[PDB]
C-alpha cells in the first residue's frame, strides 16, 4: 500500500495547490471585475 | 414451555407488554421401577426481572401415563419491559429439587400498536377538521386558478 | 470546563486574528445576513 | 474423465495476458485525462443556445466516447489499486 | 450384509501409525482364492464409527505402483477393491491397503497442567475384523514414545514399537474383542470445524486471489486450574523450544511467488505475521490451549499465469488446475467448501475432483463492479480431509470468448452514458413558471 | 500565510488527531483491549453477562458480543451504582450483588505493569463516590485512606482498601511476577509484596492479557454442599494446621 | 426504529427507539444500499461507516462555500470552503473511522444556514420549506439542533429591533417555524418538547 | 418457613385514559361539517370564486393535469394515513410526480 510520509506529503501537495487555485481564481476575478 | 393465549409460539411472535401467556410443566415421579404422574398441590411458577412480578400456584390441568401436567391460568404479562426469566423451582425437602429457567425479553409496544385514530371517539374531532382543511384547500386551489381577477 | 488560550491558535492558525477583523469589517456595511453572521459569532 | 482433463491440461500454451497489469496504471492516467477532456466538451455544449437537433447530434456522439474511454478508464484504474475486475 | 466368501487371507500385516493428529492404517495382505469362480473383486471391512469418518482410502499391489480401483459403499460397512485381471480359482495375490481416519484418541486425564505432557486414549479392534476367514495374522503400533494397554493377546514392545500377534487361524467377522491403549502425545492436535476457501480468477489483471477462513480449535487436554498468564510467561523464560500441546504459531504453506499476504481476524486484523519464502507464519492473538475455538482469515494473491492453460483446440478455451488445500502441515478438516469464481462471461464446460465430493453447486455471485450478473461461482464441498493425504488439483474447463472479455468496459460505458443522456434530457427541460 | 496554515494544519492533525483508540503504541504496538474482547468472544457461552466499569460498555458489547450491564451513556445513575458498589465490597457482598443479577464474569483494567495510568485503580475513588450517595452506611470513601489520608496501595495501606474486590482482583500474582516478591507499581510508583494481597475464594481467574492490560474472572458456581466458598476454601488452602480437638459449635435452634 | 436491544443494561434492556437519533444509521444504510445496487460496488458495512466522516466534509466544504457565496461574493466561498476543508478544529471530530452525530450534523448545520439566508434574503416560500426540512434533518440526526432553533429566532428578533422588518421576513420565518416545528415532533426522542 | 408455601403476587396495571362518551364528540364533528360547508357556500355565493375565465383550447387538457396532480397527491396521502407503508408511498409520490410537475408548470406558463 500507500506509506505515511507519502501520504503526508500528498496531502500536502494537495492543500498547496488548492490554495494556489484559490489565490490564482481570487487574482482574476479582482482584476478583471468591477 | 410457555406460549401465547391462542398457542403461537414465541418465535413467531416475540412478547410484549401487557400480552397474554400461558405456561405449562410436567412432573414425573419415580418409584424404583417405573415412572408415574406426581401429584402435588404446593407448587410455585415466578416471573421476575430481579423480583418476583408474578408469583403463581400452578393447578393441575392434564395427566398421562408417565407424568401429570401442570399449568397457571391466561395471565397478562406486565406493563413493564425487559429481560423477564420465567421460573420453575420445586424444592421440596425430602424429593429431589427440580429448577426450569427460560430468560425471555418482553418487549415495548411498537408505533404500529397503538388504537388508530379511527378507533378512539376521542379524536374523531381532530381528524374530521383535518379532512375539512384538506378538501377546503382542494378546492381554494380550483377557485383560485379558475377564477379571474 | 473552559479552555485556555492556546488552544483557540492550536485548532485556528493565522485565522484567530483574522476573525475579530472579519467581523468588524462586518459590522462596517451591516447588511441582513451580516447581523446573522455577528450574532453567530 | 479426469486423467483426459489432466492430460489436456499440460497443453504448452499458458495465459498470457491482454495488457500486463504492470502499465495498466499508466494507461489508466491517460485514458483519464482524454475522459475528463472530451467529456467537458459535451456538457459544455448543452447551453450553446444552438438548434435543439445540433446540441442533441453533437452531445450523443461526445458522450459516445467519454463512456468508452471512463469504461477502460475505470477498469484499469480498478486494477490498479488492488480491487481486481 | 454379507459378501461372497470366496477369498481366504493367508497375512494380514495391520500397522497403525499414530505420530500425527489422524490415524494412517497400513494393511499388507496375500489374499488367495477358495471358491471355484474367477473373480475380480475384493470386500474391505470396517466398522460403522470409524468408516464414518475416512478421509482416504487406497489400495495397490505391492509389485509396482499401479493404483487398484478402489471405492467406499453407498452394521459394518465395506470398500470395494476391483482387479482388472480376474484372478483364477487358485491364485495368491499380494496388495497394500492404506486408509486414513480422522480420528484419533482422547486426552486421558482430560485435565493436565500446563507444562504436563499428554497421554491420549485410542481403542479399536484386536483381532482382525475381515470379511474372509484369515490364515495368518499380526498388529503394529507405531508413532509414540510409551505405549500402556488398558486394563488387559499382550503386546511385547520393540522400541518405539507395540507388536502383538494373534497369529494362529481366526474366524471371519471376530468383533468381540476391544483393545484400548494409552500412548504418549506432545503436538497441538489441532482441527479445523469448517473452511471456506475462495479462489477469485481474473482476466483483466490476469490474476488468481485465495483467501480462506478457518475455524480452528485445540482438541487436547483442557487446561486444569485456569489459565494463568504468570506461569506461560515462566514457560516461554526457561522452556527454549520444549514441545506443548498448545498453539503458538502456525505455518501456513502457500503457492510459489505468492505476494500481498495477509491475516485477519474478526475484530481488526492481526499484527503478528511474517511471510518468508512460501511460507507465511500467523501468530493468534491468544495461545489456543485446549478447549478453545480462533476463527480467523488469511489471504494473498498469485500470477494466474501458472494455473489457467489455454486449449489449443480453440483460443477461447480455458482450463485451471487449482489446489484443494494450502494450509497448516499437520490439521484436521471437518468440513470444506472451495468456490471457484470465474469471469461475467464464463460457462463451464467441464469439471473434475480427484476425491469424491459430497456436493458441487454452481451459481452466480456479484462482485465489484458486476453490472449484468455476478461472477459463476462452483462451490465443492468435502467432508473429511487431512492436510498432507489430500493433495490434488481440481480441474475446470469453460469457455471465455473476446466478447465476454470485451463486455465489462462496454457495461460501464452503458452505465455512464445513459447517466449523461439522462443528465441532458433534464438539462434540457423547461420547469420554468 | 497560507501556505503556513496548510503546513501547521497538516502537521496538527498528523500529530493531535491522528491516533488509534484500540491499538495503544520501546514504542511497541499494546493490543491488550481486541485481546482479551476476542477471547471473551471465541471462549465463552454466547448467553454470558459481563460486569465491567461504564467505560468500556461500549467495546465489550460492540467487538466482544457479550451481555452487559452499564454502558457509555449511563441513562440509570442506580445501576451504575449497584455496579460501582460491587468493585468496593468484601468479595461476600460482591458475590452476592452480583450472582442476584445473574452476571457470568467480570472484566477489570489493571496498568499498573505498564504504566498505563487509565486503569481501574484510579477512577476507584469515583467507583466510591457513586455507590455512597446511595448506600452511605455501607461504603465509606473515607475508609479506604490511610489513618493520615492518604490513598496508598502499600503494606501502609487500610484493611477496608486491602479487601475490597478490585484490589485483591487486579494485584492478584502480581507481586510473583518479578523475583524476590519486590514488585513496583509503575502508576502510583509503589512496592507490593505477597503478602499485600489475599486470596480470593469466590471467583476464578480465566483470562489475564500478554502485559497484564485486562483481566477476566469468572464467578464459582456456590458449592454443592451448600456450605460458604470462604469456609470451603479456608479448608483447601489452610489445611495443615486444622483444629482436631472437639467442642460443641454453639449452634442455634434448628427450626 | 421498533428495536429493543436485551444485550445492554441487562435486566432493565433499553428501548433504544426513544433513546437514539436516527438520522447517522439512516443515512449509511441508505449509502450502502445504494452502492451495493445502483453502482454495482458491493462495498463492506464497516467501510462506509468508517469513511463516512471524509466523504461529508467536502460535503461540508461546498455548504461552506454556498453559505459565504451570499454574505459576500464567489471569491470568499472558496477561500472559506478551502479553510474549512483541512481546519484542524473540524479535523478533530470529522477523523476517519469518527461514526459520531457530529461529522453529519456539522454539515447539515450548514446547509440549513445557506437556506435560511437564502430564503432571509430572497422572501421565497421555497427555500424557507427548504430551510425547515434540512432542519428536520439535522433534529433527526444531532442533540445539538437546539442551536439553530434559537439561532434563526434571534436574527429575526434582532432585525425587528433594528427596524428592519419587511414582508419578506415575515413569510421566510413564518414559513421555516410552521414546517420545522411540526415536522421535528415527529422524532420519537424529541417529542412535545418544542412546546413544553 | 424459609422453604415452604409462599403467598402468591398479581401485577397491578393502570387504568388506560378514558375516552369521552361518543354522543359528545359527534356533535363537534358534524359542527365541523356544517363550517366547511357554510364556507364552501360563502366562497360559491359572496361573489367571489365565482367560475369564470375557465380555459377550454389547448390548455385545457393541461389544466386537467394540473388538478390531476393536485388531488392525486392528496390521494396518496390518504392511502398512506389507511396504512399503505413508506416506501410505496415514496415511490407513488416520484412516479406521480415526474409527469406532474411537467404538466403543471406548462399549465401555469399558458396561463397568464
Ligand atoms: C434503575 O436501576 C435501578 C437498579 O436496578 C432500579 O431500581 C429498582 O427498582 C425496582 C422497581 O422499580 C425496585 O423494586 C421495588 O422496590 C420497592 C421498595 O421496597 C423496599 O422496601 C421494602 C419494604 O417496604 C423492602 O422489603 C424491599 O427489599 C426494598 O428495600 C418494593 O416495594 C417493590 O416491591 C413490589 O414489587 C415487587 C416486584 O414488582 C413485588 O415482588 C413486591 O411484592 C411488591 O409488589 C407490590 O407492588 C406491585 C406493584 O408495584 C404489585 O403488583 C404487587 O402485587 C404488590 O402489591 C402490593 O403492594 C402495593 C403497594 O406497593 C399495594 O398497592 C397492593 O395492593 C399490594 O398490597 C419492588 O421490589 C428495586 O428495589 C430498585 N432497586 C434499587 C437498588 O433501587 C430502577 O427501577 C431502574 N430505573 C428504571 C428502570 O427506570
Ligand atoms: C466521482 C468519483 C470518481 C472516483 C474518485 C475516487 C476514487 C479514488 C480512490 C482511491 C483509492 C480507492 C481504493 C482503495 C484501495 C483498495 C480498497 C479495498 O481493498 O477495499 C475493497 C473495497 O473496494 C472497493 O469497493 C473500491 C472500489 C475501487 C475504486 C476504483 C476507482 C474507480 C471508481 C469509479 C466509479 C465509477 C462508477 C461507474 C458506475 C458503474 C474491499 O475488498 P475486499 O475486502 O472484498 O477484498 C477483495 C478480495 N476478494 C475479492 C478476494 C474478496
Ligand atoms: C455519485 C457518485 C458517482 C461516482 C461513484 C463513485 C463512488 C466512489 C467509488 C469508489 C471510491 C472508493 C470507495 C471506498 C473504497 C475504500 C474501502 C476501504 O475502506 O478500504 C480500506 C483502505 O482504506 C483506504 O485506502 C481509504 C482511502 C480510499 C477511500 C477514500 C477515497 C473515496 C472516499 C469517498 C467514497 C467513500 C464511499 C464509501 C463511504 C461512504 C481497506 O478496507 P479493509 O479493511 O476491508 O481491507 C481490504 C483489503 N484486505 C482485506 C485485503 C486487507
Ligand atoms: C470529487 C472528486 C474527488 C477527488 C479526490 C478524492 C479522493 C482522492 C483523495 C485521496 C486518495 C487517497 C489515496 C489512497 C490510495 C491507497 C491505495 C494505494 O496505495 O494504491 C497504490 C497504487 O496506486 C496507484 O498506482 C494507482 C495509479 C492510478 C492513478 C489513479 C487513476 C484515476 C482514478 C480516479 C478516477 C476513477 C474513474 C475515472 C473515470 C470515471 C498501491 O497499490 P497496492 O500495492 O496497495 O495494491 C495493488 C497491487 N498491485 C500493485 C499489484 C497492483
Ligand atoms: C410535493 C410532495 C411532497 C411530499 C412530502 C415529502 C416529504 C415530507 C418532508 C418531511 C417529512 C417529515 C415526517 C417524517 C416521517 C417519516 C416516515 C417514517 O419514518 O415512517 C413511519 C415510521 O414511524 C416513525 O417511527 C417516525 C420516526 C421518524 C424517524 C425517521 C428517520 C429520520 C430520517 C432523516 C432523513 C433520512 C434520509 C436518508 C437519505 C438522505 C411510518 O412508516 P410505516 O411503514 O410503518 O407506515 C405507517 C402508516 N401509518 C402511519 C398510517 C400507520
Ligand atoms: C467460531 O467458530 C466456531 C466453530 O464452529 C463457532 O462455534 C459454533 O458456535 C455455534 C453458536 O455460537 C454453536 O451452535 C450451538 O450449537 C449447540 C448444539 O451443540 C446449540 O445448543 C446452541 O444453541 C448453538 O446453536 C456451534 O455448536 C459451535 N461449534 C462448535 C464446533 O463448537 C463459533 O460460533 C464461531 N464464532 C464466531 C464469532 O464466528
Ligand atoms: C447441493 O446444493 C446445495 C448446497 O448448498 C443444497 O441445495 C440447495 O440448498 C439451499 C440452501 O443453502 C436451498 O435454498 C436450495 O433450495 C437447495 N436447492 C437448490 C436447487 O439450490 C443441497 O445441499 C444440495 N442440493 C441437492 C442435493 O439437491
Ligand atoms: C389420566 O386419568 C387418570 C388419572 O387419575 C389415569 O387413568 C391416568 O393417569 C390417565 N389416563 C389416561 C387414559 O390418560
Ligand atoms: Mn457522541
Amino acid at each position: 500500500m500507500i506509506s505515511d510520509e507519502q501520504l503526508n506529503s500528498l496531502a500536502i501537495t494537495f492543500g498547496i495547490v488548492m490554495m494556489t487555485l484559490i489565490v490564482i481564481y481570487h487574482a482574476v476575478d479582482s482584476t478583471m471585475s468591477p | 414451555v410457555h406460549s401465547h393465549a391462542d398457542g403461537t409460539s414465541y418465535d413467531e411472535e416475540p412478547y410484549k407488554i401487557k400480552d397474554k401467556v400461558i405456561y405449562s410443566v410436567g412432573f414425573s415421579e419415580w418409584n424404583g421401577e417405573e415412572w408415574l404422574p406426581h401429584i402435588a398441590d404446593d407448587i410455585q411458577f415466578e416471573l421476575r426481572q430481579v423480583d418476583p412480578y408474578y408469583r403463581l400456584t400452578l393447578s393441575p390441568s392434564g395427566n398421562d401415563s408417565e407424568t401429570q401436567y401442570y399449568t397457571t391460568g391466561e395471565f397478562i404479562l406486565p406493563d413493564r419491559h425487559g429481560v423477564f426469566t420465567f421460573l420453575t423451582d420445586y424444592r421440596k425437602i425430602g424429593l429431589s429439587f427440580t429448577t426450569d429457567k427460560d430468560v425471555k425479553a418482553i418487549r415495548h409496544l411498537a408505533n404500529d400498536e397503538y388504537p388508530r385514530s379511527w378507533e378512539i371517539s376521542n379524536s374523531w374531532v381532530y381528524i374530521s377538521a383535518i379532512c375539512g382543511v384538506i378538501v377546503a384547500w382542494i378546492f381554494f386551489v380550483v377557485s383560485f386558478v379558475t377564477t379571474s381577477s | 470546563q473552559p479552555v485556555s488560550w492556546p488552544a483557540f491558535f492550536f485548532d485556528t492558525h493565522f485565522l484567530i486574528w483574522l476573525f475579530p477583523a472579519g467581523v468588524f469589517l462586518l459590522f462596517l456595511d451591516l447588511k441582513d445576513e451580516h447581523v446573522f453572521v455577528i450574532a453567530y459569532s | 474423465t479426469y486423467e483426459q482433463l489432466y492430460k489436456e491440461f499440460h497443453s504448452s500454451k499458458s495465459f498470457q495476458p491482454f495488457i500486463h497489469l504492470d502499465t495498466q496504471p499508466k494507461f489508466a492516467i491517460c485514458g483519464l485525462i482524454v475522459t475528463l477532456a472530451v467529456l467537458s466538451s459535451a456538457l459544455f455544449a448543452v447551453g450553446s443556445k444552438s438548434s435543439y437537433i445540433k446540441k442533441l447530434f453533437f452531445y450523443t456522439i461526445l458522450s459516445v466516447i467519454g463512456s468508452l474511454f471512463a469504461g477502460l478508464t475505470t477498469v484499469f484504474a480498478s486494477n490498479s489499486f488492488g480491487v481486481y475486475v | 450384509y454379507e459378501p461372497p466368501a470366496t477369498w481366504e487371507n493367508v497375512d494380514y500385516k495391520r500397522t497403525i501409525d499414530v505420530s500425527n493428529a489422524y490415524i494412517s492404517e497400513t494393511i499388507e495382505i496375500t489374499i488367495k482364492n477358495i471358491a471355484s469362480e474367477p473373480a475380480t473383486e475384493y470386500f474391505t471391512a470396517f466398522e460403522s464409527g470409524i468408516f464414518s469418518k475416512v478421509s482416504f482410502f487406497s489400495a495397490y499391489f505391492t509389485n509396482e505402483a499401479t493404483f487398484l480401483n478402489s471405492q467406499l459403499l453407498a452394521e459394518i460397512r465395506y470398500g470395494i477393491i476391483q482387479f482388472p485381471n480376474a484372478i483364477s480359482p487358485q491364485e495368491e495375490v499380494s496388495l497394500v491397503i492404506k486408509s486414513f481416519y480422522n480420528t484419533v484418541g482422547i486426552p486421558y486425564p482430560e485435565h493436565v497442567g500446563m507444562s504436563e505432557e499428554q497421554h491420549l486414549l485410542w481403542e479399536t479392534n484386536r483381532l482382525p475384523l475381515s470379511a474372509y476367514d484369515t490364515k495368518k495374522a499380526s498388529f503394529t503400533l507405531i508413532g509414540s514414545s510409551s505405549f500402556e494397554e488398558y486394563h488387559p493377546l499382550l503386546g511385547k514392545a520393540n522400541g518405539n514399537s507395540f507388536e502383538f500377534g494373534p497369529w494362529e487361524d481366526i474366524p471371519r467377522f471376530s468383533s468381540n474383542e476391544t483393545l484400548a491403549i494409552v500412548y504418549s502425545h506432545n503436538a497441538p492436535l489441532n482441527q479445523v470445524v469448517n473452511l471456506r476457501r475462495d479462489i477469485w480468477l481474473s482476466h483483466w489483471a490476469s490474476t488468481i486471489q485465495f483467501e480462506e477462513y478457518y475455524e480452528l480449535t485445540n482438541k487436547a487436554a483442557k487446561l486444569s486450574k485456569g489459565f494463568s498468564r504468570l506461569e506461560l510467561m515462566k514457560q516461554i523464560q526457561t522452556q527454549n523450544m520444549r514441545q506443548t500441546h498448545f498453539v503458538t504459531v502456525l505455518d501456513m504453506l502457500l503457492p510459489e511467488g505468492a505476494t500481498d499476504h495477509y491475516f485477519t481476524d474478526l475484530v481488526g486484523l492481526v499484527s503478528t505475521s511474517h511471510a518468508e519464502r512460501d511460507h507465511f507464519f500467523i501468530r493468534p492473538r491468544f495461545p489456543i490451549f485446549g478447549g478453545w475455538n480462533y476463527n480467523f482469515t488469511v489471504g494473498w494473491t498469485n500470477k494466474l499465469s501458472d494455473f489457467l492453460h489455454v486449449s489449443s483446440g480453440s483460443d477461447e478455451k480455458f482450463v485451471a488446475s487449482i489446489p484443494i488445500l494450502n494450509g497448516p502441515p499437520d490439521t484436521v478438516y471437518d468440513n470444506v467448501e472451495l468456490s471457484v469464481f470465474l469471469p461475467e462471461g464464463a460457462e463451464i464446460f467441464d469439471i473434475d475432483s480427484p476425491v469424491p465430493f459430497t456436493n458441487v453447486s454452481i451459481e452466480t455471485q456479484k462482485s465489484y463492479f458486476d453490472l449484468n450478473k455476478g461472477h459463476v461461482k462452483l462451490t465443492f464441498s468435502y467432508r473429511n480431509l487431512i492436510s498432507q493425504v489430500a493433495n490434488g488439483q481440481v480441474l475446470i474447463k469453460y469457455d471465455y470468448p473476446k466478447s465476454s472479455f470485451f463486455k465489462k468496459p462496454l457495461s460501464i460505458a452503458c452505465y455512464i452514458f445513459t447517466a449523461l443522456m439522462g443528465v441532458f434530457v433534464l438539462k434540457t427541460l423547461n420547469m420554468n413558471v | 500565510y497560507l501556505y503556513l496554515f496548510v503546513f501547521h494544519s497538516t502537521w496538527v492533525t498528523r500529530t493531535a488527531y491522528s491516533s488509534p483508540s484500540v491499538v495503544l503504541p520501546k514504542l511497541a504496538l499494546i493490543d491488550d483491549f481486541r485481546e482479551a474482547y476476542y477471547w471473551l468472544r471465541m471462549n465463552s457461552d454466547e448467553d454470558s453477562k459481563v460486569a465491567a466499569w461504564w467505560d468500556y460498555g461500549y467495546q465489550i458489547g460492540g467487538m466482544a458480543d457479550r451481555t452487559t450491564l452499564v454502558d457509555n451513556n449511563t441513562w440509570n445513575n442506580t445501576h451504575i451504582a449497584i455496579v460501582g458498589k460491587a468493585m468496593a465490597s468484601p468479595e461476600e457482598k460482591s458475590y452476592e450483588i452480583l450472582k442476584e443479577h445473574d452476571v457470568d464474569y467480570v472484566l477489570v483494567i489493571f496498568g499498573g505493569l505498564i504504566g498505563f495510568g487509565g486503569d481501574d485503580i484510579n477512577k476507584f475513588l469515583w467507583m466510591i463516590r457513586i455507590s455512597e450517595g446511595i448506600w452511605p452506611e455501607e461504603i465509606k470513601e473515607r475508609d479506604f485512606y490511610t489513618a493520615e489520608g492518604e490513598y496508598r496501595v502499600d503494606a501502609r495501606a487500610s484493611e477496608t482498601m486491602r479487601n475490597s474486590l478490585l484490589y485483591k482482583m487486579s494485584y492478584k500474582d502480581f507481586p510473583q511476577l518479578f523475583n524476590g516478591g519486590q514488585a513496583t507499581d509503575r502508576v502510583r510508583q509503589q512496592m507490593i509484596t505477597p503478602l499485600d494481597v489475599p486470596p480470593l475464594d469466590y471467583f476464578d481467574e480465566v483470562f489475564t492479557s500478554e502485559n497484564w492490560m485486562v483481566r477476566i474472572y469468572q464467578l464459582k458456581k456456590d458449592d454443592a454442599q451448600g456450605r460458604t466458598l470462604r469456609d470451603v476454601g479456608e479448608l483447601t488452602r489452610s489445611s495443615t494446621k486444622t483444629r482436631r480437638s472437639i467442642k460443641r459449635p454453639e449452634l442455634g435452634l434448628r427450626v | 426504529l421498533n428495536w429493543f436491544d436485551d444485550r445492554t443494561w441487562y435486566p432493565l434492556g433499553r428501548v433504544t427507539g426513544g433513546t437514539l437519533y436516527p438520522g447517522l444509521m439512516t443515512t449509511s444504510a441508505f449509502i450502502w444500499h445504494a452502492l451495493r445496487n445502483w453502482l454495482g460496488l458491493p462495498i463492506d458495512i464497516r467501510n462506509v461507516c468508517v469513511l463516512f466522516a471524509p466523504l461529508f466534509s467536502g460535503v461540508t466544504a461546498w455548504a461552506t462555500y454556498e453559505f459565504t457565496k451570499e454574505i459576500k461574493d464567489a471569491s470568499a466561498g472558496l477561500l472559506a470552503a478551502g479553510f474549512i476543508a483541512i481546519v484542524p478544529g473540524y479535523i478533530s471530530r470529522s477523523v476517519a473511522g469518527s461514526y459520531d452525530n457530529e461529522a453529519i450534523a456539522i454539515t447539515l448545520l450548514m446547509v440549513t444556514f445557506m437556506f435560511w439566508i437564502k430564503a432571509q434574503k430572497t422572501g421565497s416560500i421555497m427555500h424557507a420549506t427548504c430551510a425547515a426540512l434540512f432542519y428536520f434533518y439535522m433534529v433527526s440526526a444531532w442533540g445539538g439542533y437546539v442551536f439553530i432553533t434559537n439561532l434563526i429566532p434571534l436574527h429575526v428578533f434582532l432585525l425587528i429591533l433594528m427596524g428592519r422588518y419587511s414582508s419578506k421576513l415575515y413569510s421566510a420565518y413564518t414559513t421555516w417555524y410552521a414546517i420545522g416545528t411540526v415536522a421535528s415532533m415527529q422524532i420519537p426522542f424529541v417529542g412535545f418538547l418544542p412546546i413544553r | 418457613d424459609k422453604f415452604g408455601i409462599k403467598p402468591e403476587i398479581h401485577h397491578i396495571f393502570h387504568a388506560e385514559p378514558k375516552r369521552v362518551a361518543k354522543p359528545i364528540a359527534v356533535i363537534f364533528v358534524l359542527i365541523i361539517f356544517i363550517t366547511i360547508l357554510s364556507l364552501i357556500v360563502t366562497w360559491l355565493n359572496s361573489c367571489a370564486a365565482a367560475f369564470n375565465n375557465i380555459p377550454t383550447g389547448v390548455t385545457a387538457v393541461y389544466f386537467l393535469g394540473f388538478i390531476a396532480t393536485i388531488v392525486g397527491f392528496e390521494v396518496i396521502f390518504a392511502r398512506y394515513y389507511l396504512g399503505t407503508s413508506i416506501f410505496e408511498t415514496l415511490f407513488s409520490s416520484l412516479y406521480l410526480g415526474a409527469p406532474g410537475l411537467l404538466t403543471s408548470t406548462k399549465f401555469l406558463r399558458s396561463f397568464g
